[PDB]
RNA sequence: GAAAUUGUUGAAAGGGAAGGGCAUUUGAUCAGACA
RNA sequence: GGAAUACUGCCAGCUGGGACUGAGGACUGCGACGUAAGUCAAGGAUGCUGGCAUAAUGGUUAUAUGCCGCCCGUCUUGAAACACGGACCAAGGAGUCUAACGUCUAUGCGAGUGUUUGGGUGUAAAACCCAUACGCGUAAUGAAAGUGAACGUAGGUUGGGGCCUCGCAAGAGGUGCACAAUCGACCGAUCCUGAUGUCUUCGGAUGGAUUUGAGUAAGAGCAUAGCUGUUGGGACCCGAAAG
RNA sequence: AAAUAUGUAAGAAGUCCUUGUUACUUAAUUGAACGUGGACAUUUGAAUGAAGAGCUUUUAGUGGGCCAUUUUUGGUAAGC
């Protein structure tokens, strides 16, 4: 009876060819990541040197965290917090943003902030807190296996992968993002920035759209 | 907190086990759930479950129900399993071969099996004949065929049977039930 | 067994079971069958189409008895002969000798058809039957004989 | 059973993604881009100065 | 019977453990505590003494000398977190110090052989002291605070 | 849209696929350089109080 | 030979009620575990 | 002209102080560092040293001190209420039994089922045994006289678990119980039609109809027992003015 | 003539081809209704979510309600 090794030849072998894929992968998407950042900056440098006026594309990717209990709150509202997936405070998910959801995040204002959510907090949202759906039972990332088990199906065989996925809203964004369980996230360390929270980002409040603005708070409460 | 979105805490609302005390039933089931937990064969899982069910869920196949099914397209080999018990029916007069598994045979049923020279075999006898079922013909009985569904559903126009105990003219059967007599249900 | 009744279960609360509002009283609807025609009609109609009023003809001294008949079908017909005895008939479909059947002695009143006798003579003997039943009968060969 | 941080834990970082390991290599975390010298049009300047 | 027994008992079969990873790494010690540098004790029969670091022992303890015959307090071990660290220092570059580790500490009155290495460590050490005048005066006499004295905000 | 799915669905898979024809939801915008030849941006502010009646 | 309630003895607290909760000081008292 | 700085953002850059926690119990996984041997912070704390071995730590109890704490029971939209009962304590003190039932469940047997009115018998109110009946079920529908359940593989259609066949598999086809939906056929009532015939007024074949039944369409019952529910009973306990 | 509310639809129970059944219906093998045979699969026909969905029986308590924002009737008004 072999296999003492002999089978774990096998299978050591196979792994090392996983991470070289994963390695060869994730070089790509640091190559993908700078040379898109750096063409929107020449973008905007080229059009000024032009006289005029560089547009960017509107943003594809929101996050959305809940702000409001659970408490005292109207029917349509609920239903939509549910819908995303929000259905206890400071919980938050992810948000591919057209007409069709854009109207859903315009119903929740109240209870929720939204922005536009960096790399590095994608990034860090899921190296740190960041589980799989898995017969559901709320599984931890942790390892690499776990995903591409899961989500391998549609390319996506590492954590990183998963990222990608996130970021850029690529064809399997719907997949990808139920994959997620909600972030729970904590109360933000620095506090709110605000002596009240339940008015508008825009008036000196808490909720809303507050664009980038969203990163330092993430990170604050993750 | 958490504005939950089903009721929590909630039972899966089937039997587990059954709700018989019998060892023997319990034996079949110590069977059955090994049979389903170490086999792909979707019969197990079916058998297993069956067994849990009480009386009502276990209406009773009657040996001429068996015949009819015998005589299906390609199927007069296949080994027929009642979980439950098999009665016998003396509105068929010519009753085939075959092997019948089933929980409980009456007297006669085993008779009229036995003297076609068929077979009458337990479900135990039956699993080490056929661990994944194979080449089974799995029969239930009528469940609403049951004296008590009757009377469930009953209010005007369902046409359903009042819950009634003598009967005849004089019982029920005035105002409500005619045109002529206020109205009709 | 009282061990296992509710009323042990409710020991210690105030109202056993039957609320602080509404209370257990004497007799809320009415006693029996009151109110039938009044506040109780939304049950009686629905659940009891038919209670009030009459229909038909009163009986006076009526002898059930009179009215004794009960039926069999062919159906079965064949049970009426012992097991032993009975497959023996069936082989050997035949006038000359057929099997004799007193159903008023096995104690029935009239034979009916309910389904497909086998195509073997049988000599019926019963007090009444349906056109249906003397038909198939007389279609394997047999003939019912009129008794009383 | 217990979950470790990659953000803090060197060695479940580089179990998940093996590129940190060049990442840091190459620093990559602080790259230098090419310093290029574009000028805006005075169209451009004179309206963010205008009033 | 009193009670009905029990119809399972535990296994008295006892586990081992599983295969622990904590490897013992050795403690390097903050910057301010080189051998010569003068401590002050914080704590212990010898506290607010003024003494002389001279090695760092493999139990993570420190070697310090009065000297003795300054303030009377002889080589000792001395637990480094229970010291403030100064900032004036003497040579300790005469001193032999190779032989005194752990053992030479087992509990196992004074040793001939003990008060015999007071005496040789000390000779070098005096030696080095009086090279800065008042430097054995303020190695006799102990550390106190004052009334508005700030350890935060006091350098040593 | 069924007649038409039909068309695009046969008429793409005879060329050798590639068809997509799920409706989308309106998508964001994408970037876009806006010239300023012919068009440099007039100033507003807005006005003070008046009444006019 | 319970309890309500009472006498004595001992101990304790008590600036317009008393009793109660979380917590610790103090006093009194006590189990276990060690070899 | 050429820099610096601020601001905002990024680093899988380095690093100090402080707090809480240490669940798990051989090994097994994913890794990291090494040319390697081997090592490790990589699927949950170990190493080193001291003090006590006792009321020391810990429990209990009284007290004190910080902050907190209204009277329970009840009906009520709302009680701490300037709403009612209750000075105190023991002992007693309230959904029961029975007739007949609905649903559900367990058990026996099953087109049947039910020994216990009775008889036999006995270690004598028990346990054991039993013939004839009877009850419920196996037929329905009409006010009734009365009539009384197969066109057909006991039907067609659609979904169906399971099983069968092919395939490495994904899948495809075959059969399809229960159950569900739908269109038909069968028995009775009602209405129409009215053959062969006749004690010329009896007979009622056959074929039909937005009509109708608690029906047929390869039976599911009967009995014992239990919780819950129903009605009659003093009817959960205590209470009239009256007759 | 809004805003908020509100009906239906977004496919396999779908679409297209051939041409059977009748006593209905057409001047008419015309239609209508139900079908046999054939052709096309998961970007099969928008989003988001789904600790699954469907179904059956039986039974408790309840059947004095009160309050807040907004709409709003009576009333001078009201803790009406
Ligand atoms: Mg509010
Ligand atoms: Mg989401
Ligand atoms: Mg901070
Ligand atoms: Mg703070
Ligand atoms: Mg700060
Ligand atoms: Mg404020
Ligand atoms: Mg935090
Ligand atoms: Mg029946
Ligand atoms: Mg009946
Ligand atoms: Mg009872
Ligand atoms: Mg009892
Ligand atoms: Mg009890
Ligand atoms: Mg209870
Ligand atoms: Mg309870
Ligand atoms: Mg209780
Ligand atoms: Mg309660
Ligand atoms: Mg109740
Ligand atoms: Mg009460
Ligand atoms: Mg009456
Ligand atoms: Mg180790
Ligand atoms: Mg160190
Ligand atoms: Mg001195
Ligand atoms: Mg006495
Ligand atoms: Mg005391
Ligand atoms: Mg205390
Ligand atoms: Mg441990
Ligand atoms: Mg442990
Ligand atoms: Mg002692
Ligand atoms: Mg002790
Ligand atoms: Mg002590
Ligand atoms: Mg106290
Ligand atoms: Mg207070
Ligand atoms: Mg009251
Ligand atoms: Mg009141
Ligand atoms: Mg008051
Ligand atoms: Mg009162
Ligand atoms: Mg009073
Ligand atoms: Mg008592
Ligand atoms: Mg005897
Ligand atoms: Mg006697
Ligand atoms: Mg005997
Ligand atoms: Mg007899
Ligand atoms: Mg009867
Ligand atoms: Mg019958
Ligand atoms: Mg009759
Ligand atoms: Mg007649
Ligand atoms: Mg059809
Ligand atoms: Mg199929
Ligand atoms: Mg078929
Ligand atoms: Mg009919
Ligand atoms: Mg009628
Ligand atoms: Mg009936
Ligand atoms: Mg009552
Ligand atoms: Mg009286
Ligand atoms: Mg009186
Ligand atoms: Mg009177
Ligand atoms: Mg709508
Ligand atoms: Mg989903
Ligand atoms: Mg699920
Ligand atoms: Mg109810
Ligand atoms: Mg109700
Ligand atoms: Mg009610
Ligand atoms: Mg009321």
């Amino acid at each position: 009876a072999e296999q003492v090794a002999a089978e774990r030849a096998a299978r050591k072998a196979a792994n090392k060819e996983k991470r070289a894929i994963i390695l060869e992968r994730n070089a790509a998407y640091q190559k993908e990541y700078e040379t898109a950042e750096r063409n929107i900056i020449q973008a905007k440098r080229d059009a000024k040197a032009a006289g005029s006026y560089y547009v960017e594309a509107q943003h594809k990717l929101v996050f959305v965290v809940r702000i409001k209990g659970i408490n005292k709150i109207p029917p349509k509202p609920r239903k939509v917090l549910q819908l995303l997936r929000l259905t206890r405070i400071n919980s938050g998910t992810f948000v591919k943003v057209t007409k069709a959801t854009l109207e859903l995040l315009k119903l929740i204002e109240p209870y929720v902030a939204y922005g536009y959510p960096s790399y590095s907090t994608i990034r860090q949202l899921v190296y740190k807190r960041g589980f799989g759906k898995i017969n559901k039972q709320r599984v931890p990332l942790s390892d690499n296996a776990i995903i591409e088990a899961n989500l391998g199906k549609y390319g996506i065989l590492s954590i990183d992968d998963l990222i990608h996925e996130i970021i850029t809203v690529g064809p399997h964004f719907k997949q990808a993002n139920n994959f997620l369980w909600p972030f729970k996230l904590s109360n933000p360390s620095g506090g709110w920035g605000v002596p009240r929270k339940f008015k508008h980002f825009i008036q000196g409040g808490s909720f809303g759209n507050r664009e980038e603005f969203i990163n330092k708070l993430v990170k604050s409460m993750n | 907190g958490i504005d939950h979105t089903s009721k929590q805490h909630k039972r899966s609302g089937h039997r587990t086990a059954p709700k018989s005390d019998n060892v023997y039933l319990k034996l079949l089931v110590k069977l059955y759930t090994f049979l389903a937990r170490r086999t792909d064969a979707p019969f197990n899982k079916v058998v297993l479950k069956a067994l849990f069910l009480s009386k009502i869920n276990r209406p009773p196949v009657s040996v001429s129900r068996i015949a009819r099914a015998l005589k299906q397209e390609g199927a007069a080999n296949k080994t027929v399993v009642v979980v439950g018990t098999v009665t016998d029916d003396a509105r068929i007069f010519e009753f085939p071969k075959t092997t019948v598994a089933a929980l409980r045979f009456t007297a006669g049923a085993r008779a009229k099996i036995v003297k076609a020279g068929g077979e009458c075999i337990t479900l135990d006898q039956l699993a080490v004949r056929a661990p994944k079922g194979q080449n089974t013909l799995i029969l239930r009985g009528p469940r609403n065929s049951r004296e008590a569904v009757r009377h469930f559903g009953m209010g005007p126009h369902k046409g359903k049977a009042p819950r009634i105990l003598s009967t005849g003219r004089k019982f029920e059967r005035a105002r409500g039930r005619r045109r002529s007599k206020g109205f009709k249900v | 067994p009282s061990r296992f009744t509710k009323t042990r279960k409710h020991r210690g609360h105030v109202s056993a079971g039957k609320g602080r509002i509404g209370k257990h009283r004497k007799h809320p609807g009415g006693r029996g069958m009151a109110g039938g025609q009044h506040h109780h009609r939304i049950n009686m109609d629905k659940y009891h189409p038919g209670y009030f009023g009459k229909v038909g003809m009163r009986y006076f001294h009526k002898q059930q008895a009179h009215f004794w008949k009960p039926v069999l079908n062919l159906d079965k017909l064949w049970t009426l002969i012992p097991e032993d005895k009975r497959d023996q008939y069936l082989k050997s479909a035949s006038k000359e000798t057929a099997p004799v059947i007193d159903t008023l002695a096995a104690g029935y009143g009239k034979i009916l058809g309910k389904g497909r006798i086998p195509n073997v003579p049988v000599i019926v003997k019963a007090r009444f039957v349906s056109k249906l039943a003397e038909e198939k009968i007389r279609a394997a060969g047999g003939v019912v004989e009129l008794i009383a | 059973v217990l979950k470790k941080n990659p953000l803090k834990n060197k060695q479940v970082l580089l179990r998940l993604n093996p590129y940190a390991k060049v990442f840091a290599a190459e620093k990559l975390g602080s790259k230098k881009a090419e310093k290029t010298g574009t000028k805006p049009a005075a169209v451009f300047t004179e309206t963010l100065k205008h009033d | 019977s009193a009670q009905k027994a029990p119809k399972w008992y535990p296994s008295e079969d006892v586990a081992a453990l599983k295969k622990t990873r904590k490897a013992a790494r050795p403690q390097k010690l903050r910057a301010s505590l080189v051998p010569g540098t003068v401590l002050i004790l914080l704590a212990g029969r010898f506290r607010g003494k003024r003494v002389v670091y001279l090695k760092h022992l493999e139990d993570n303890t420190l070697l310090i000398s009065g000297p003795f015959k300054v303030n009377g307090v002889p080589l000792r071990r001395v637990n480094a977190r229970y010291v403030i660290a100064t900032s004036t220092k003497v040579s300790v570059e005469g001193v032999n110090v190779e032989k005194f580790n752990v053992e030479y500490f087992a509990k196992e009155e004074i040793k001939a052989e003990r008060v015999e290495d007071q005496k040789v460590v000390d000779k070098a050490l005096i030696a080095e002291i009086k090279k800065t005048p008042l430097l054995k005066q303020y190695l006799s006499a102990s550390f106190s605070l004052k009334n508005g004295d700030k350890p935060h905000m006091l350098k040593f | 849209r069924v007649k038409a799915n039909a068309a695009k669905r046969a008429e793409a898979k005879a060329q050798g696929v590639a068809v997509q024809l799920k409706r989308q939801p309106a998508q964001p915008r994408e970037s876009r350089i806006v010239s300023t030849e012919g068009n440099v941006p007039q100033t507003l502010a807005p006005v003070p109080y008046e009444t006019f009646i």
